[PDB]
């Protein structure tokens, strides 16, 4: 993979979230990271410093009750091909709306927030 | 649809095959090529109708190509006949079963490349994209469609091969069966014509009792398990614990004779072949994929049958998609659309440089 997303994703400590947009990895803005949209789907990176030098990775796609079942496949897709380029060192976490782990709800500080609607689906009907 | 990947899903039974980006197959047909008995050949429904006047053949065998020269018309009538589109004009995503052989692999890049001409192709395991369908990376598929059942066990995104399971035991061997226990029970379904009506009978009428012995009991009383069908001539046939005893053959194959342990058993047995840290994920993620798992009350059984199996504390979960008949199909439908896939296909230009062994290098 030569995506620029994937150019970007696990080079530093940090949280980088991408929401699925119409079958593309498209990166959410950093000041609207907690807001998820219940009609999206999202893919999760979770990069940690580690006291050997090198970086631990964690992976969740978080899934809307809402959410197309293209958005759903995609970032399914997307986690298993982040993984690879990660050098498989990822661990990958399904997180679905209203069950989500403890691990990614403390990913966000000031809490985690629903809010309704989102982006088309990508599919033609 | 022009210069679009298309998704071509070939089953043992039927061809599902597509643009990248719908949201189902354009085309759904049998895998049949017919041949005067004594244009040269009919594919499909055409195939069915002139039935009377051809040698029917099946180049796919539970889940297997198996006749080469048939298969190339399949495709060609695919391309042609079906999605009306120049094969050489668009990226083509093939389906294979689990476990397909080295050399079948091969063979398909092979035609699709010097027979076809595609500028470029890509093979996907049919159960994995079932999963991806799903909104899932791991999961235990129960794929069963007219020639084959797998269980296939799915961790990250990828098949585990030696934990995978397979079953010759599906859709044909369960319509044969209605067949003969309802001709038992008086009527009469012998002709090939009249396997079509059965087939029909057991996709309406059927389905997955949760209690087979309950289930037996409660139709020797009353009449209320009991449906009524309305023949093509008119006459009307009332279908009874047959609706149930057929698909029961899944979970019990000693009914036709067969050896094997039931679906549930090699569900819970391929689950037991993987590392005990991730069993939990496999048993909490179990996917039903394909025309034949299509019953009623499938899930439900399921549920039952391998939370008996298992540690009472495993907390167990069977998804059945009520669009599952095309779950293999709208997985590669999203694959071959994503932004980060178009760097996965197999080139032309890759192909004429390393052959068809690049497939095994490509797609795994
Ligand atoms: N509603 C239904 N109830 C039961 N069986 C059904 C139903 N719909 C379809 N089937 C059966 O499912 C089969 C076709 O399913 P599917 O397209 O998944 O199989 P396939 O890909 O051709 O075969 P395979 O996976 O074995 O190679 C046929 O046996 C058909 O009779
Ligand atoms: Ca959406
Ligand atoms: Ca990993
Ligand atoms: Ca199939």
């Amino acid at each position: 993979v030569e995506h620029p997303e994937f150019l970007k994703a696990g080079k530093e400590p940090g949280l980088q979230i991408w929401r699925v947009e119409k079958f593309d990895l498209v990166p959410v803005p950093t000041n609207l990271y907690g807001d998820f949209f219940t009609g999206d789907a999202y893919v999760i990176l979770k990069t940690v410093q580690l006291r050997n030098g090198n970086l631990q990775y964690d992976l969740h796609y978080w899934l809307g009750n809402e959410c197309s079942q293209d958005e759903s496949g995609a970032a399914a897709i997307f986690t298993v091909q982040l993984d690879d380029y990660l050098n498989g060192r990822a661990v990958q976490h399904r997180e679905v709306q209203g069950f989500e782990s403890a691990t990614f709800l403390g990913y966000f500080k000031s809490g985690l927030k629903y809010k309704k609607g989102g982006v088309a689906s990508g599919f033609k009907h | 649809d022009e210069t679009t990947a298309l998704v071509c899903d070939n089953g043992s039974g039927l061809v599902k095959a597509g643009f990248a980006g719908d949201d189902a197959p354009r085309a759904v047909f049998p895998s049949i090529v017919g041949r005067p008995r004594h244009k040269d050949s009919y594919v499909g429904d055409e195939a069915q109708s002139k039935r009377g006047i051809l040698t029917l053949k099946y180049p796919i065998e539970h889940g297997i190509i198996t006749n080469w020269d048939d298969m190339e018309k399949i495709w060609h009538h695919t391309f042609y006949n079906e999605l009306r589109v120049a094969p050489e004009e668009h990226p083509t995503l093939l389906t294979e079963a689990p476990l397909n052989p080295k050399a079948n692999r091969e063979k398909m890049t092979q035609i699709m490349f010097e027979t076809f001409n595609v500028p470029a192709m890509y093979v996907a395991i049919q159960a994995v994209l079932s999963l991806y369908a799903s909104g899932r990376t791991t999961g235990i598929v129960l794929d069963s469609g007219d020639g084959v059942t797998h269980n296939v066990p799915i961790y990250e995104g990828y098949a585990l091969p030696h934990a995978i399971m397979r079953l010759d035991l599906a859709g044909r061997d369960l319509t044969d069966y209605l067949m003969k226990i309802l001709t038992e029970r008086g009527y009469s379904f012998v002709t090939t014509a009249e396997r079509e009506i059965v087939r029909d009978i057991k996709e309406k009428l059927c389905y997955v009792a949760l209690d087979f012995e309950n289930e037996m009991a409660t139709a020797a009383s009353s009449s209320s398990l009991e449906k009524s069908y309305e023949l093509p001539d008119g006459q009307v046939i009332t279908i009874g614990n047959e609706r149930f005893r057929c698909p029961e053959t899944l979970f019990q194959p000693s009914f036709i004779g067969m050896e094997s342990a039931g679906i549930h058993e090699t569900t819970y047995n391929s689950i037991m072949k993987c590392d005990i840290d991730i069993r939990k994920d496999l048993y909490a993620n179990n996917v039903m994929s394909g025309g034949t798992t299509m019953y009623p009350g499938i899930a439900d059984r399921m549920q039952k049958e391998i939370t008996a199996l298992a540690p009472s504390t495993m907390k167990i979960k069977i998804i059945a998609p009520p669009e599952r008949k095309y779950s293999v199909w709208i997985g590669g439908s999203i694959l071959a659309s994503l932004s980060t896939f178009q760097q996965m296909w197999i080139t032309k230009q890759e192909y004429d440089e390393a052959g068809p062994s690049i497939v095994h290098r490509k797609c795994f």
